[PDB]
């Protein structure tokens, strides 16, 4: 099945990591529209900024958005209505920038979630990819 | 009574309409600008606004379909 | 640390299956207090009703939540002030049963998701529990009883 | 001006305003009715409400502290 993972990653207080989002087993007929939600406390980590991947071809088909006061960010995939770019092939989605908290203390843990009500993927139109499966991540902090 | 796509409840479905569902996919917006905004959004008819009602939108602004699903076709 | 687990199942379109949250390695000094917020696809599957687990000790304690349009269910747990019930043990914390839609096709997979933006664990008023694990569950919809 | 735990507005720190922190954290409210609710119930001054905010000011109602956490200077 298609297999959408969170990475996991570390580093110091007040510093910024980098979160990558990755879809591994993307179906060869392609990935027509999507929408990919992650959650997270912004007390611990808050969004600098989110880079499309090299999945993405053509930034008028990538949106992003994200809330740090409500610990969310979203981001969208709307392949052009001929088709002519698609995700059909496996690699990196975007990337989230976080920044850990000045505060952060070593050996803590921020889970970095899927929000499965705001996520979902679609072969067309009308036929959504109905058997993928979210893998979520984990910024641990560490120490200078 | 509202148009289905008509998200704004301007009389017309429009480019700005789909940018509008996408917006509330994204949790920019949490309500559309119109009381039949909600379904007039659901243009699959599967009863919840999703990336692909936007798509949809989008692509009967676009003439690649003539009518949503939830009318039918 | 403490591990938060949704066990995953499978069921029937239509039917209604029972999604356990476990707590492993729970502090024997105890948890005072912590929210907890699933999400789900609200076109895939809905809230029937969540049970307390063993954990709960009286009710007065648990208090929960789910808006089946929205795609979330949210559990608390807030010890009484003088700690007279405390969660210091492993077990079940809740069950979450959710009604499979009638429309559901077999093999579908529906992720049912912990929320870290709205779930947090505490030791007291003022002292979090800052490194807890999480481990989701799935539905998957088959074909056959059981 | 509001005092800190009064989430509801009314001038005074009870138990339902107690009650009402756990009703945001439930996802039940999204806003709180009182204009100033959202400062009032972040009672531990970190800037989010979250679950331990309620049992702080169901604490100081039940005698336990005498201040928050967020009022210490
Ligand atoms: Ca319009
Ligand atoms: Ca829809
Ligand atoms: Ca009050
Ligand atoms: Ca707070």
């Amino acid at each position: 099945m298609l297999q959408v993972d969170i990475g996991s990653t570390s580093g110091k207080a007040g510093s910024v990591v980098s979160v990558p989002i990755t879809f591994t087993n993307v179906p060869k007929s392609g990935i027509y529209a999507l929408s990919f939600r992650t959650n997270f406390d912004p007390q611990k980590v808050t969004v600098a900024s989110i880079d499309a991947g090299s999945l993405i071809e053509n930034a008028s088909d990538f949106t992003t958005y994200y809330n740090n006061e409500n610990g969310f960010a979203s981001m969208t995939f709307e392949a052009p209505v001929d088709r002519a770019r698609i995700i059909d092939s496996d690699g990196v989605f975007a990337t989230i920038n976080f920044k850990v908290s000045d505060s952060a203390k070593v050996g803590e843990l921020y889970n970095i979630t899927t929000n499965s009500a705001y996520t979902s993927f679609y072969y067309s139109g009308t036929d959504e990819i109905k058997n993928v499966v979210y893998n979520d991540g984990k910024i641990e902090v560490i120490a200078l | 009574k509202f148009i289905y796509g008509d998200v704004d409840g301007n009389g017309s479905v429009r480019s700005i309409d789909a940018v509008l569902i996408r917006d509330y996919v994204l949790g920019k917006i949490n309500e559309f600008p119109y009381e039949y905004g909600m379904l007039a959004a659901d243009v699959d008819g599967n009863g919840s606004i999703k990336i692909n009602d936007a798509v949809l939108v989008r692509d009967y602004v676009l003439g690649k379909i003539f009518l949503f699903p939830v009318e039918e076709k």
